């Protein structure tokens, strides 16, 4: 096995979170509330107002 | 008065008691009609008398 990248802490509170996307199926969703490190496939997704 | 985004709940207070906000709580700022005579937006303040 070989290292790829180091996930870092992503502090979060109630009524706060970030958009993310499931690359395996393209599933964007907005995680919120409690602090949540990204899983193996999820990646940051950008909002467009 | 101050509204709590976290509890999704407003709360009001008056008299000789200092306010102590929760982090998501926000002041209900109030525009006032001030100026030497009258003016729709002058001396804005949350401290209604």
């Amino acid at each position: 096995v070989e290292v790829v990248e180091e996930r870092q802490a992503i502090p979060l509170d109630q009524n706060e979170g970030i958009y993310v996307q499931d690359v395996k199926t393209g599933k964007v969703r907005a995680v919120i509330g409690s602090t949540y490190m990204l899983t193996q496939d999820e990646v940051l997704w950008e909002k467009e107002l | 008065q101050v509204y709590d985004y976290r509890a999704k709940r407003a709360r009001v207070v008056f008299g000789p008691e200092l306010v102590t906000l929760d982090p998501e709580e926000q002041f209900t700022v109030l525009s006032l009609s001030a100026g030497r005579p009258k003016r729709p937006h002058a001396r804005r303040a949350l401290c209604l008398l």
